[PDB]
């Protein structure tokens, strides 16, 4: 239920700021910069799963 | 929860990212489009 509470506002933010949505969407090969992007953004925001 | 609007930082070091084989996405009649290749 808190995975809901987490992920739903994750989606809220990702929707309202489409600019970085684009950058974490670019299908370049090595995700590592993008996983760093999203975790650097919201690691201290959420639970691990 | 919500970030402190520091997304611009996240993106600017996402490109602080700074092995480069772009992939063809479209092709036809002597014109191609290539994805990737951030430093061309």
């Amino acid at each position: 239920t808190t995975l809901a509470g987490e992920l739903v506002s994750v989606a809220r933010l990702l929707d309202r700021e489409a600019v970085v949505t684009r950058y974490l969407t670019v299908p370049a090969e090595d995700a590592t910069p993008r996983i760093r992007l999203i975790e650097r953004l919201v690691s201290g925001k959420v639970g691990a799963p | 929860t919500i970030p402190a609007d520091d997304i611009q930082s996240a993106i600017e070091e996402y490109v602080s990212s700074f092995e480069e084989v772009g992939t063809v996405v479209d092709a036809g009649d002597g014109i191609a489009h290539v994805e990737g290749l951030p430093s061309v």
